[PDB]
RNA sequence: CGGAGAGGUA
DNA sequence: GCTAGTGGCGGCGAATACCCTC
DNA sequence: GAGGGTATTCGCCGCCTACCTCTCCTAGC
């Protein structure tokens, strides 16, 4: 729900959000951007670092 | 031979044009001057109507005062009036007000008339309307200080406007009509898909005509007579579902006020008082005017009303019905014919003007509404026998609307002060956008493109390069306004066949009845056309030869569409559109230099240009000059009497420039009126003089001119060729505080005094002190509880200078400070700068580069004489570009350089049979015009070039060709093929890179969130956005992109650790979580969200 | 879940607020319109910037005065009632209105 | 957008005339403004993608 | 009935109470995050939060005042109606109705409008920041360099 | 659509605009010739139902594929009849 | 002088249209106030210098040094990623000498 | 440096 | 100086308002 | 009256990046 809200329509996702209350699990470069997170590509994979 | 011979001490710079001009341009600052004198009824433009329309001349001002009274109450018992506004001297001169920040204002006081109906006595008084902004002689407003200029506003002009469309999903041409009235409530008719008439009125459901129409009081025999003819409305009359006067003015109440009682005489009351009002609802003269000439109702009658009527809505429907059924022509009942079509939005008949007096009556107009409401609450609510005119107004609201617009209005903008032409252009600038206009964003393609009515009302070139592109435009040379407010352009008549002398102005609606030929027509001695066939200019944009003796109007010049700044332009017509565009707006640019020098090759739109802008000194009256001084000129006149004028030095403009007047008369001179007295910043010798002239060639050099860049000579910069001076402004005021009593002293503590050289007892520095990046301006210590903190003026990053000046206004003198201030004191600090790398020259033909080097005068190269070449231009930006005007222009400079003698021994050479004599011989360093679209041919050029004089020594240097044979100045040896050489002018813009550079390592944070400040005056960084970081994870840069977005923003303990680390050995640590996200998460739970981190 | 914010975040986790969560968010309730008072630049009492909320504007200070020193450092004033810490807090405590 | 049935015959080298200058700056404008509104058209589709 | 379900459910599946869409009480967001600064002279430019807030309070106060005083149903319920329309302007300002307009006749903004557009939360500062250690000026061609 | 709206149609699957029908069994053709209209009638080699499209309004063209299409002509599954842009969905 | 010897810099032109909008460099002093920027890599940053402006921006950990000096110097970013052809070659003064 | 507006550069 | 409060347009989906039989 | 369709109609969402300069900020007692 953070990437989609990131993108576009910030108040419907937020809602449905909210009433589904559902949970992100932050595993992608838009999440780990915004969380401040080495993202889980090129050299912050887990093999390289 | 010559340019001009109107202005007494002009130049004589000598035009190639072969055409005479019939008519004079007129007065470049005529429009706001003319529309400020309509506003405060000046004497001056009562003669100006009355030699014309003297039937009702009133002003704008006068005009507001007869709508609004009188004022009187419901019961009608008393009533108030306002007559004969009047203005007193201004309180303060022009530069005691820009000096003093103050206003350039007029006292203004009406007579107010109080008159009892039941007693019939009369109270009349003097009321103090409040202080009224005057217009200076330049067309400019002083508004707290700061010059401004309030710019023409392009508006659809009210009227009645018809339209056709075909739909998509069906096969039909759906038509439409709507009613814009100024200020009022919209009105609109259209056939549906179904073959139904209705209404819409404002934003509501639609409902049949018919229904209007029986709520106007008609029935079925009344509506059948007249209308019927057409099936749509024998069709809706019965499907109507609806019959009954009464029932019609029902369901109209229902449809406007929805939960209220549907009365009769409620709906009547409010459908009469939607659009038979007379306050809620208007049309003005315009919109009267217009409505009567397109549906031909009155064609005698003069314009006296403002509100619709029936037979003007009956006579929409039946010309909306009529155009539906494939109809060309109606009457209308007591009416001329007229015919039936569709109205292009975008026409130049169809949209009007507003200037700067009528954006002024509007906001007296709502200002003296509010105070209408005020006193007619007033009057309700206080003893009779005690109520005097002085008792009842309140001025407040009208003081505040005034301030308002000239505040904090879109049309009241920052005047443009680069040089004089900037601010001409500024003035004469139509704009299509603000309150009540277009959308920056929202505005279509189609309102941006030229329409064929511009042609001599609004210039095809001269428009930005961003999102306003075709939103703003300039007014062309010979364009006026009319009183309605649509632009005018002169045309010459011809009868027979034969031009005659007899200048008519024509607006585009009357145009498009004629057929005007061009200028460029060849005439016989006489009015009579040479040749057989003529082409002209017809309705919308097209063109058809016509029979000679069927034209009816012919242009007054070649020139009649360009502007100013276009008509500045040589060679024009061989520049593509793109890159005359950009010369026109870039000649606005360009900076004062220390020396100016006109141009070698010009137009001769550049004296007129310089005298009406308005920067030069000009001789009032004949006389003799008596004293001269860089100060001031004193002239002793015929009769006795003498005037001293004074001159300007080394101000500051709006921008930053220098504007430093010099006289160039001698102490003996006799002048006459109107004659230029002493010259103005980009002004020589009362010309124009925005750049230099300098020797160019046109190859490519080791790759220093790749790609727009430019190769200067050292020379420039030896000689202060190119060089400016630049102005700042620095102030600082001392208030009183909480904690109490700032004051300015040059005992500021832990201060080493040294830094104290430089302050004086006082505490400021010293006239001619230089000052650097840090040092004290003016020392200040504040009590921040001894506690008290140096809180000093100082000199900003990358700044020094001069000091040239200080202001200081201290209350102890009873100044004018504004509430809790002491000082105010202020520096001024002048540098000159010289030419750099960075920095942005350009030429008149849309070429423009930065400096990519600047070479020793050694190594330039140079002609067989010796003699180096200034600048270096590259050769694969020319043709590409489609602006080959600047090797025409390089030519002919190095002929105007050079002298020329055509060898006319046995009779003159065939190519300069039309060349204009005193033309066919000319001295070195002699100045020619070639006008925008009659100059110089190709022929000419190349006759010219193939006789020029010998140099010095007595080698013609340039062939025949253009071109010459350099040497390489590196390693001596001659290039291989010759170059093309030649003189052209270049200007300075001011984009200079010493106002660019800028770096950052720490500073100040945003509160909020605690990020780096944006911004070169607040030490700011640069972003890093979301296009950088799709970049940097295209790389894979994943601790790159980690560290930008931690501990380089909003990291607030990362960033001191980081700090720290580099400081010392140290490597530097791991981020953590940003502020940001805090921020968010709060602001989620403020939204009610239960927003929660799980591990 | 993990308070503030501390390392090894595991997921982000949304839904719709209870009266219950607002009260326990809460340090207190305002029920002044008032912002900030001019003739002393302070914050007014039970307003939108009241210190006995949303804490103290200086660190180490009471709205009052009585304790002006790091030394007091988390207890309560029992004369002006706001808690003796760093001004930081006023960008974590939110109140509520009822 | 449709070609119109009468040419421009006269080159830049020449000088176009005032009524072949006219529709040339025309089709100048409309180009530029073309331009401007493509670029802001493929930057939203680029975020999409 | 299949959208009636896909909310139905949404509400069913989880342990959530569909109770939390009507407000008995109203967070504040913390000083900070709405700071009132004061232009040159000493006058203050309030925010558009504390401007809500501020309608929000006052409404909020005079209803209570009335209830507890005694009053004829039409005033309270009056009363009540402005309060929901004050609580639904600060939440969303211009949703339903005429936006609540300060100076200027411009609309305030809301607690919804600091998280969408291009302004927006997201897309201004946590997808993009301002960085330090960064500079820019005015680029010219070095044929001399390497690659 | 011809250009960058035309990318933007194809990367958002919505329905082309000039949408050009396409068959989808093989059989032979009824092609009937009208004004506004035209009637293509799918008739299945297995015979077993018969399809038609008769909104098809007769400015568009018709495809040339292996000849212009014309009554009693086979055509493949996927075979578009009229000329224009076949919507991703059908397909 | 010493102090920025073998330090990389991160050049960037906006709009960053792709990837090669950014690039690593090997910075030099120079005298005056204008970057110089090498002529093979205009058409990758699509600058021309009629008054543009570019961005500098500065690596400070290990880890960030190693990436601007391996994965994003612009010798090793010669060919375009898109297609594969040559970005970094002659072209307008070069192919015509 | 919080917000609004105007103008300009690539 | 202090206190109060009638110039954008395409795309998509839910909603009224409308028959149409039935 | 009652199921089966409507069938437009209206409201909401979207509309490139980076930088520079300058002016103004509530009314009433
Ligand atoms: O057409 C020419 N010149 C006309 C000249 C003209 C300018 C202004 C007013 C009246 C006439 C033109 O500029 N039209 C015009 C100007 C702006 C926008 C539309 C139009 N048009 C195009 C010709 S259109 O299709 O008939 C109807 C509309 C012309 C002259 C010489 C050589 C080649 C030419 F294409
Ligand atoms: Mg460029
Ligand atoms: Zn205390």
């Amino acid at each position: 729900w953070l990437s989609a809200a990131s993108f576009q329509e910030t108040t419907r996702v937020l809602t449905d959000a909210a009433i589904n209350c559902r949970s992100d699990k932050l595993n992608g470069l838009k999440e780990n951007v915004i969380i401040g997170k080495l993202i889980p590509a090129g050299t912050g994979i887990n093999r390289y670092r | 031979s010559s340019s001009n011979n109107s202005v007494p001490g002009a130049p004589n710079r000598v035009s190639f044009a072969k055409l005479r001009e019939p008519l004079e341009v007129p007065g470049l600052l005529d429009v706001q001057t003319d529309s400020f004198e309509w506003l405060i009824g000046s004497p001056r433009w009562r003669e100006s109507a009355a030699e014309r329309g003297d039937v009702n001349p009133v002003g704008g001002l006068e005009e507001v005062l007869y709508e609004l009274s009188p004022i009187e109450d419901f019961s009608g018992s008393m009533s108030l009036s306002f007559s004969d506004p009047r203005f007193d001297d201004v309180k303060a001169p022009v530069d005691e007000c820009k000096d003093k920040d103050m206003t350039y204002a007029a006292p203004l006081f009406v007579t107010a008339e109080f008159i009892n109906n039941n007693t019939g006595e009369i109270k009349s008084q003097t009321v103090f309307m409040g202080d009224f902004p005057m217009m200076t002689e330049k067309g400019t407003f002083i508004i707290n200080g700061t010059e401004r200029v309030v710019v023409s506003q392009l508006v659809r002009s009210p009227g009645v406007y018809f339209d056709e469309t075909i739909d998509k999903s069906t096969d039909k041409t759906l038509h439409s009509v709507k009613v814009i009235p100024s200020r009022g409530a919209w009105l609109e008719f259209d056939v549906d898909k179904r073959d139904t008439v209705g209404v819409r009125i404002d934003r509501k459901r639609r409902q049949p005509v018919t229904v209007l129409l029986k709520a106007l009081g008609w029935t079925s025999e009344q509506i059948v007579e007249r209308f019927g003819f057409s099936e749509i409305m024998r069709s809706t009359l019965e499907k109507d579902n609806t019959v009954g006067t009464d029932e019609a003015l029902l369901d109209i109440y229902r449809k406007l006020r929805p939960g209220e009682p549907p009365t009769k005489e409620s709906a009547q009351t409010l459908l009469e008082n939607l659009f038979f009002k007379e306050k809620r609802y208007d049309l003005a003269r315009v919109g009267r005017y217009k409505v009567n000439k397109k549906l031909g109702l009155h064609v005698g009658e003069p314009i006296t009303s403002s509100t619709l009527t029936e037979e003007d809505v009956v006579a929409t429907i039946e010309y909306l019905v009529r155009l539906h059924e494939g109809q060309t022509t109606m009457t209308v009942p007591g009416g001329v014919e007229v015919p039936v079509e569709t109205d292009d939005i975008d026409h130049f008949g169809n949209r009007r003007l507003r200037t700067v007096g009528e954006l002024i009556q509007n906001q007296i107009r709502v200002g003296m509404s509010r105070m209408e409401r005020v006193v007619r609450e007033r009057m309700t609510t206080q003893d009779v026998e005690a109520i005097t005119p002085q008792t009842l107004i309140n001025i407040r609201p009208v003081v505040a609307a005034i301030k308002e617009f000239f505040g904090t209005s879109q049309l009241s903008q920052f005047m443009d002060q680069n040089n004089p032409l900037s601010g001409l252009t500024h003035k004469r600038r139509l704009s299509a956008l603000g309150p009540g206009g277009l959308s920056r964003e929202r505005a279509g393609l189609e309102v941006r493109d030229v329409h064929p009515s511009h042609y001599g009302r609004m210039c095809p070139i001269e428009t930005p390069e961003g999102p306003n592109i075709g939103l703003i435009g300039s007014l062309s040379v010979y364009a006026r306004v009319n009183p309605f407010g649509f632009i005018e352009t002169p045309y010459r008549k011809v009868v027979d066949g034969v031009v005659s002398d007899e200048i008519v102005y024509l607006t585009a609606d009357e145009e498009d009845r004629h057929v005007v030929a061009q200028a460029n027509s060849p005439i016989d001695a006489d009015g009579r056309f040479v040749e057989p066939r003529v082409l002209v200019r017809r309705k919308a944009g097209e063109v058809e030869y016509v029979p000679s003796s069927e034209v009816d109007y012919m242009d007054v010049s070649p020139r009649q569409m360009v502007s100013v700044a276009t008509a500045m332009i040589p060679f024009l017509e061989h520049d593509d559109a793109n890159r005359a565009l950009m010369g026109a707006n870039m000649q606005r640019q360009a900076v004062p230099l220390v020396r100016s020098e006109a141009p070698l090759v010009g137009t001769g739109m550049e004296l007129r240009a310089a005298i009406d802008a308005g920067d030069v000194v000009v001789a009032e009256e004949s006389g003799v000059i008596e004293e001269v001084s860089a100060d001031y000129i004193t002239v002793m006149h015929d009769n006795g009497t003498r005037r001293t004028y004074r001159m300007r030095k080394f101000a500051r403009s709006n921008h930053g420039t220098c504007a430093n007047q010099c006289p160039i008369v001698d102490a003996g001179d006799r002048v006459e009126a109107g004659q230029v007295i002493a010259d103005g910043p980009c002004t020589d010798d009362g010309e124009m003089a925005l750049g230099k002239n300098l020797l160019v060639a046109i190859m490519p050099w080791e790759g220093h001119n790749y790609e727009d860049a430019i190769i200067l000579s050292n020379r420039l910069v030896e000689e202060d060729v190119l060089t400016s001076i630049h102005i700042e402004e620095h102030e600082i005021d001392a208030r009183d505080t909480k904690l109490g009593a700032e004051e300015i002293t040059r005992d500021i503590p832990n201060i080493s005094d040294e830094v104290l050289a430089d302050l004086d007892e006082r505490g400021i520095v010293r006239i001619g002190a230089e000052v650097r990046d840090g040092d004290i301006l003016v020392g200040k210590v504040t009590p921040k509880g001894r506690e008290v903190r140096d809180t000093s003026l100082k000199v900003p990053h990358g700044e020094s200078g001069k000091v040239i000046g200080i202001r200081v206004f201290s209350r102890e003198d009873e100044d004018e400070l504004p509430a809790g201030v002491n000082e105010l004191v202020r520096v001024y600090v002048a540098q000159k700068r010289k030419i750099s790398d960075g920095d942005k020259l350009a030429g008149r033909h849309g070429n423009k580069g930065v400096i990519g080097k600047i070479l020793p005068v050694e190594d330039m190269p140079f002609l067989a004489d010796g003699t180096p070449v200034d600048i270096i231009l590259n050769t694969h930006g020319v043709p590409r570009r489609m602006n080959i005007g600047q090797i025409l222009e390089t030519h002919l400079g190095w002929c105007a350089h050079s002298g020329w003698k055509v060898d006319a021994a046995k009779g003159v050479p065939d190519w300069a049979a039309r060349l204009p004599d005193e033309l066919l011989e000319a001295q070195p360093n002699a100045i020619v015009s070639t006008p925008v679209f009659d100059g110089a041919q190709e022929a000419e050029l190349q006759g010219l070039l193939s006789c020029t004089l010998p140099n010095r020594d007595g080698d013609v240097l340039v062939d025949a060709d253009g071109k010459a044979m350099l040497f390489d100045g590196r390693s001596g040896e001659p290039f291989p093929y010759p170059v093309t050489v030649g003189y052209m002018y270049i200007m300075k813009l001011h984009h200079l890179v010493d106002d660019k550079i800028h770096a950052r390592s720490t500073g100040p944070y945003s509160m909020i969130t605690q990020q780096p400040l944006g911004g070169k005056a607040q030490f700011g960084g640069q972003r890093f956005g979301e296009m950088e970081c799709w970049a940097m994870q295209a790389y894979g840069a994943a601790y790159t992109l980690q560290e930008l977005l931690t501990i380089k923003s909003d990291d607030t303990v990362g960033r001191v650790k980081v700090y720290e680390a580099i400081v010392k050995g140290e490597n530097i640590p791991e981020p953590g979580i940003p502020e940001s996200f805090k921020v968010l998460l709060k602001e989620l739970q403020s939204l009610c969200l239960n927003v929660e981190v799980l591990s | 879940g993990a308070m503030l914010d501390v390392n090894f975040f595991d997921e982000l986790r949304i839904g719709l607020a209870t009266a219950e969560d607002i009260r326990q968010w809460s340090y207190g309730e305002v029920k002044k319109p008032e912002t900030i008072n001019y003739r002393t630049l302070k914050p007014e009492k039970d307003g939108l910037f009241c210190e006995k909320i949303f804490g103290p504007t200086r660190d180490w200070e009471c709205y009052c005065g009585k304790y002006k020193r790091v030394r007091f450092k988390g207890i309560i004033c029992e004369r002006c009632g706001v808690e003796v810490t760093r001004a930081k807090v006023r960008r974590e405590r939110m109140g509520h209105i009822e | 957008g449709e070609f119109i049935p009468r040419p421009v015959k006269s080159s830049f080298r020449e000088g176009l005339t005032v009524l072949e200058y006219f529709i040339n700056t025309h089709g100048a404008r409309k180009g530029l403004a073309d331009t401007a509104l493509r670029t802001a058209d493929s930057g939203y589709l680029t975020r999409r993608l | 009935a299949l959208k009636r379900l896909k909310v139905v459910a949404a509400f069913q599946q989880s342990g959530n109470s569909p109770m939390g869409m009507v407000l008995d009480a109203v967070p504040v967001i913390p000083p900070e995050l709405r700071p009132m600064v004061q232009l040159d002279g000493g006058r203050f430019a309030t925010s558009d939060l504390n401007d809500l807030y501020r309608r929000v309070i006052n409404r909020n106060n005079r209803l209570k005042r009335l209830i507890d005083l005694g009053a004829p149903e039409i005033i309270v319920n009056n009363e009540k109606r402005m309060l929901q329309e004050s609580v639904d302007a600060l939440f969303d300002n211009g949703r339903r109705g005429r936006p609540v307009t300060g100076p200027g006749n411009r609309p305030l903004k809301s607690l919804s409008d600091l998280l969408k557009g291009k302004q927006g939360r997201f897309r201004q500062n946590l997808l993009g920041k301002r960085v330090d250690y960064s500079g820019r000026s005015v680029i010219v061609v070095g044929p001399q360099l390497k690659l | 659509t011809g250009g960058l709206p035309r990318v933007q149609e194809l990367f958002e699957a919505r329905v082309p605009r000039g949408k050009a029908p396409i068959a989808d069994v093989t059989g032979r053709v009824r092609l009937e010739d009208g004004e506004r209209f035209y009637k293509i009638t799918i008739v299945p080699d297995d015979g077993g139902e018969e399809v038609v499209y008769d909104k098809i309004s007769k400015r568009q063209r018709l495809r040339v594929f292996k000849r212009v299409l014309s009554d009693g002509d086979h055509v493949e599954v996927g075979q578009q009849l009229m000329e224009g842009s076949a919507d991703p969905h059908e397909v | 002088e010493e102090v920025i010897a073998e330090h990389p810099v991160l050049l960037n032109r906006a709009p960053t249209l792709h990837r090669l909008g950014i690039q690593a460099f090997e910075p030099m002093l120079v005298e005056g106030k204008a970057i110089q920027l090498h002529p093979l890599v205009c058409e990758a940053f699509n600058a021309d210098f009629d008054g543009d402006q570019m961005a500098v921006h500065l690596p400070l950990s290990a880890e960030a040094q190693a990436e601007a000096r391996i994965l994003m110097l612009s010798s090793n970013n010669i060919l375009s990623p898109a297609s594969g052809r040559p970005l970094a070659m002659p072209r307008l003064d070069m192919v015509t000498g």
